[PDB]
């Protein structure tokens, strides 16, 4: 989601929660770590 | 000086004295986290003495 | 966070709850007024489960009891007459 919609709003409940590099290390490693 | 007692509060000054003694008193006796911490109803949400 | 760069990847204490008092905490944000009590709940929440799993790994998971045995045995001679025997052999060597 992140920023694909408008009205959409869980879309940025993770970036008002969490930090931009908390949020990027979770959204990124995770699938990383999963095909690394 | 004896002038110094608040005549709108006067008639209940020595009560509220006795009252801020004893809040004085439980917060400034270290005072287990009593449960009477009640989360329910905030200070902030009470409404104020105004 | 440092014992989990050299831990495998044992999950946060709070795990899936961690985003549980974010929410919390986004809720204080649009609280219009600061409260003490609210942000010190749930601070208290989060340090008692963090603490609770660190109590559990440490005395079941690391076993704190055997390691207190040990320094007592060792560090506090609580072996006495296991100590007292070590310096009975080791007394030509050590009273130099």
């Amino acid at each position: 989601p992140q920023v694909q919609s408008a009205a959409d709003e869980t879309a940025v409940q993770l970036s008002e929660l969490l930090t931009l590099p908390v949020l990027m290390k979770r959204s990124i490693t995770a699938p990383l770590a999963a095909h690394i | 000086r004896q002038h110094t007692m608040v005549s709108f509060l006067k008639p209940v000054l020595k009560q509220i004295i006795m009252a801020g003694k004893s809040m004085q008193l439980l917060k400034n006796l270290q005072c287990a986290e009593s449960t009477t911490c009640q989360a329910g109803a905030r200070d902030a949400e009470r409404k104020s003495l105004y | 966070e440092n014992q989990n760069v050299n831990l495998t990847r044992k999950g946060s204490i709070l795990k899936n709850q961690e985003d549980t008092f974010a929410a919390e905490l986004h809720r204080l944000k649009q609280q219009p007024l600061f409260s003490l009590v609210d942000f010190e709940q749930v601070v208290d929440r989060i340090r008692s489960t963090v603490a609770e799993h660190l109590w559990k790994l440490m005395v079941e998971e690391s076993d704190l009891l055997g390691q207190l045995k040990i320094i007592k045995d060792f560090y506090l001679l609580g072996r006495g007459e296991l100590f007292q025997a070590f310096i009975d052999t080791a007394q030509h060597m050590l009273k130099t």
